[PDB]
């Protein structure tokens, strides 16, 4: 995780839903670090040790997930653990699931209402055709790209956007 | 009693209306006193006495001038009033003539040169 | 708690409700009919239902003990055979129409000590526990239950005497006044069993008017506000035009000939018999209360002649639960679930040392 | 107690004094509402914003007469 | 409206996981407390005496705000009285706060380090909760670590 | 754990001198105030470590409590480095130099740390224009 | 008359979130209701803060 959140920060080819969730991945980095801040003044590290090997072995499991992961994709890497049953679970992986959900609705503010399209980078569903404006405008000017629909909508809403 | 209910005291005493009559005044006199509640400036209650003497050589009376340094004495022989300063400042800024420059004579320093 | 537990029944005109302190609803329900040859021993679900050839009377029905046999062996058959309890294990709260006589109490304490034996007892007043059910304590309450009708001011906790306004109306007379309109239009009706259904159909089809004038302007205009009902019953019986206009009688009593004084007079003579500088004060607690629970249309038309009535010089405050039908009820569910309400309650000690009257005194 | 009322005589010596100073100054104000006054220079006062509120009331107390 | 609404006010107090019976319970203990304190000067006067309060200990512009509020208000007070009484009742940089670099104003203030010794506060107030954290996760779970066995989580006492 | 820190402190280094370089007169008039509107974030940057070194004198304060607080500023401080570079790289001036400001206001809006610090940059910059 | 009291209403909450009061925006609705029909407030100041109370210590 460390490694991780280091690279794709001095990568900026990791577009608007990945500099998001290294973002996210910040905020979970700062807690173990915490943890080594206080350990070093005190210099057990077993007891102390129990509750981080729960949480850091769920981190690297989401890390190891989501390389190389970006768009619609990562909308199902990080949305494929918060279907679990466990709330403790739940609370660990939001404040990662919000911080990449808000690329998604940040796309879908531009594209409900007037604004600038999203496929510049290929981060949202819409593969828009160019010199077509005639009269197809209304029909074939826009392709529903399966690969980043996210799978926190279903498809009466990541369609009737469009 | 409490500051604020004095403030309402103040505002029954000098009018002889009641606080139901006018709240404009009450409010904008909130808008003046607040954050006015403590002396930035220097207190020394001896430049405020010297400032009364010249206000009474600027009215033309010098035996004014000579009996307020028997009552400036009184304050000192009683010795239980707790900032002089405030109370002679406050009687001065109301100063009348029964019948120009006085900024460019001497004034409490700001505490530009300290810490505030 | 671990403490020997408490009970509360409120012995009524329609129904009786037994019950144990702090329930939601009375735990147990019994009708108050008292069965004799027009069973003997015997009230449930045999009682009422033989009550073509067997007696059909209960024992507070206008604001007092009629029959005391009735009133004996209602309360101990509603002890013994629906509860199973016995006296020992449960001090019991009891429950009086407003203005019921010292020397009634009296006699109840007497003989609910002697011949019942309880351990500790309560007697209480009706639209005190209606106005704690309401939650306020001071107040004035406008009771009009199933054989009585009060304006009560309470002040301090406990009713004023000299200012609480005896006034004769009852849900009976509503009842009897939808007989008397169908007898004279020409409809025949005599008979119990209708009796029972025009009652149902006033309990729940019922709506009321918002003003003695615009209804009637509407209705005259060309008539249309039925809710038609055809019950499984078999019988078919509603005329929209009435319904509104039957408790509508109270507002000028003069339409039935009744007579009892208008509500909006009585209310203003009691806030007149009352203390001038609480006056504003007891005004501002106004109270649903009793029979007159038909449909609550009638509190908007109520809360409309308040104030019509109130001045600028004076505060209205309705309270408008639709906790108003078993308010008696929980009023005293809530009292005697209470630890700190037992010092208020008398014990047999007390009962021995300041005599049997003690009870009207005590009670607050 | 008694302490506590030579104490007072102490305070009302010092009172009249600043009553002399009032009088000669000319302030609208008479013994009561300078008790006000007082008062809030005891809790701390910037007078200068006293005197303002003060310099508009007083010529508001005849705006409405 | 308002028994309505005091029901629904009885609905929040009830924690939602039967409970049926446990709201009309929590009615017993509503009613109870309300009628305990019914057996025993303008409306925006009360925001002036307190607005000068608020002006008192800095944060001008939150009394400038509330002054105009309610001249709007007045031109519905007995929300503002029941207000000033529930004023205490309550809970237990962006791009302005000493900015002379920007802006059509003129650049010319002394110094005194009690403008930006409160603007060293305004990080320090991130930072004291950013570190009791950093002290509170250790002392939490060193406390429920370390116990006598048999009663050191409750789900053995099942 | 020096190496991971240095990004912000590289991204401290090349931009105080593009603040002072581009308030001379010979650099075009909005690329003079954006270089004026860069100076927000350095007073919470020298602030910041300021505390620390406050802190660091009763005894409070180690290398992994700098490490993880200065976790928003390697973002902040580096989207300027990068429209630094780009200023200074071409002959941007004018409505060039308020160009890119509109432009790096989209290229990152998911991210709401790369929007709002190029949405004060661009209306604190066009003030003369 | 419902648009109206909705807009005082909303103008009420600001006030109360600026003022650090103990209220939400329930507690508020039945309050400002409340004191629509008309009693003392300064009782009601109380009552409030016994039900809280009350509640609170069967928790």
């Amino acid at each position: 995780i460390r490694r991780y959140t280091d690279q794709r920060s001095l990568d900026r080819s990791f577009g608007l839903v990945g500099q998001s969730f290294c973002a996210a991945l910040h905020q979970e980095l700062r807690e173990y670090y915490r943890l080594l801040s206080v350990l070093h003044s005190q210099l057990r590290l077993l007891v102390w040790t129990y509750d981080p090997k729960i949480r850091l072995k769920t981190l690297a499991a989401l890390v190891d997930h989501c390389q190389g992961r970006k768009g619609g994709e990562l909308a199902s890497a990080v949305h494929a653990y918060t279907k679990t049953g466990d709330p403790y679970m739940r609370s660990l992986v939001q404040h990662i699931l919000s911080l990449v959900s808000h690329p998604v609705l940040s796309f879908l503010y531009r594209w409900i209402y007037d604004g600038e399209l999203e496929d510049t980078y290929h981060e949202f569903f819409v593969a828009s055709d160019p010199t077509v404006k005639t009269d197809r405008l209304w029909h074939d000017k826009y392709t529903l790209r399966k690969s980043m629909i996210p799978s926190f909508m279903t498809m009466d809403q990541s369609r009737k956007v469009l | 009693k409490s500051p604020n209910v004095l403030l309402q005291n103040l505002c029954c005493r000098i009018l002889g209306r009641s606080e139901a009559d006018v709240a404009q005044q009450f409010q904008y006199a909130v808008r003046v006193i607040g954050s006015n509640f403590a002396p930035t400036v220097e207190r020394d209650e001896f430049l405020v006495a010297e400032k009364i003497k010249k206000e009474l050589i600027r009215q033309r009376r010098e035996a004014d001038a000579a009996l307020f340094s028997e009552l400036h004495r009184k304050l000192h022989s009683q010795g239980v009033l707790k900032n002089k300063w405030s109370i002679l400042y406050l009687l001065l800024s109301l100063s009348e003539d029964p019948r120009s420059y006085a900024t460019l004579f001497a004034q409490a320093l700001p505490r530009d040169a300290h810490s505030t | 708690d671990d403490d020997i537990a408490a009970l509360v029944v409120d012995n009524g005109s329609g129904m009786c409700k037994a019950g144990f302190a702090g329930d939601d609803a009375p735990r147990a329900v019994f009708p108050s009919i008292v069965g004799r040859p027009r069973k003997d021993s015997y009230v449930g679900d045999e009682a009422q239902s033989k009550r073509g050839i067997l007696t059909l009377k209960y024992p507070i029905e206008h604001g007092i003990v009629t029959n005391w046999d009735d009133m004996e062996k209602i309360w101990h058959h509603t002890f013994y055979n629906e509860l199973r309890v016995a006296p020992e294990e449960h001090p019991v709260l009891l429950t009086e129409a407003p203005l019921n006589p010292k020397a009634n109490r009296e006699k109840m304490t007497q003989i609910m000590f002697e011949t019942f034996n309880t351990p500790a007892m309560y007697v209480a007043i009706q639209a005190v526990l209606s106005l704690y059910a309401s939650g306020r304590t001071t107040g004035i309450v406008m009771d009009s239950g199933d054989g009585v009708t009060h304006t009560v001011p309470i002040y301090e906790g406990y009713a004023l005497p000299h200012a609480i306004l005896r006034l004769d109306l009852a849900g009976r007379d509503l009842t009897d006044y939808l007989m008397k309109i169908l007898t004279e239009r020409g409809y025949s009706f005599t008979t119990t069993a209708e009796r029972e259904i025009v009652r149902d159909i006033k309990e729940k089809l019922c709506y009321v008017a918002l003003d003695f004038e615009q209804e009637m302007a509407t209705a005259a205009s060309s008539s249309s506000l039925e809710k038609s009902y055809e019950l499984p019953d078999g019988q078919v019986i509603t005329i929209g035009n009435e319904r509104f206009r039957c408790p509508e009688a109270l507002f000028q009593p003069s339409f039935l000939g009744m007579e009892s004084c208008g509500i909006h007079e009585t209310t203003f003579n009691s806030i007149m018999k009352c203390d001038v500088d609480i006056r504003k004060d007891l005004y501002a607690n106004t109270v649903l209360s009793g029979g007159t629970t038909m449909y609550p249309g009638i509190a908007d038309r109520m809360q409309k002649e308040i104030t019509a009535l109130a001045p600028s010089t004076m505060k209205i405050k309705i309270i408008a639960p639709p906790e108003r039908k078993y308010s008696v009820w929980i009023g005293g569910s809530i009292l005697a679930s209470l630890s700190t309400f037992q010092q208020m309650w008398i014990s047999k000690q007390e009962y021995d040392e300041s005599g049997p009257s003690i009870v009207h005194r005590k009670c607050f | 107690a008694a302490a506590a009322a030579a104490n007072l005589n102490a305070v009302r010596e010092t009172m009249d004094v600043l009553l002399e100073i009032s009088r000669i100054l000319n302030t609208g104000l008479d013994m009561e509402t300078l008790s006000i006054c007082v008062r809030l220079c005891e809790q701390g006062i910037n007078p200068e914003a006293l005197s303002s509120v003060i310099k508009e009331l007083r010529k508001a107390t005849e705006a409405l007469k | 409206s308002i028994t309505q609404l005091f029901d629904d006010l009885c609905e929040a107090l009830l924690p939602a996981a039967n409970r049926k019976r446990a709201k009309r319970s929590l009615k017993k203990v509503a009613y109870n407390a309300l009628f305990t304190n019914l057996f025993q000067l303008p409306a925006r006067n009360k925001i002036l005496m307190l607005s000068f309060d608020l002006r008192v200990g800095g944060l001008g512009p939150k009394a400038d705000r509330l002054e105009e509020l309610v001249e709007e208000l007045e031109a519905v007070g007995s929300v503002l009285d029941l207000l000033v009484q529930l004023a205490g009742s309550g809970p237990p940089r962006d791009y302005f706060l000493n900015n002379k670099h920007v802006g059509r104003n003129v650049p010319y203030s002394g110094y005194d380090c009690d403008d930006l010794s409160v603007f060293e506060m305004d990080v320090q107030s991130l930072i004291s909760r950013e570190e009791c954290l950093c002290h509170s996760m250790i002392q939490e779970t060193l406390q429920v670590m370390e116990a006598a066995p048999g009663t050191g989580l409750p789900t053995v006492g099942l | 754990l020096v190496h991971r820190i240095l990004p912000v402190a590289a991204s401290y280094s090349a931009v105080t001198r593009f603040i002072e370089e581009k308030s001379s007169f010979e650099y075009g008039q909005v690329n003079h105030a954006l270089a004026a509107a860069m100076r927000t974030l350095v007073k919470e940057h020298l602030i910041l470590v300021s505390q620390l070194e406050q802190l660091h004198r009763q005894g409070l304060l180690s290398l992994q409590k700098l490490w993880f607080y200065i976790q928003p500023a390697m973002r902040t401080m580096d989207i300027l480095a990068s429209l630094a570079t780009s200023v200074d790289k071409g002959e941007c001036l004018g409505g060039s130099t308020l160009s890119l400001l509109h432009d790096r206001s989209f290229s990152y809006t998911g991210d709401s740390q790369a929007q709002e610090l190029c949405l004060y940059l661009t209306k604190a910059a066009s003030a003369p224009y």
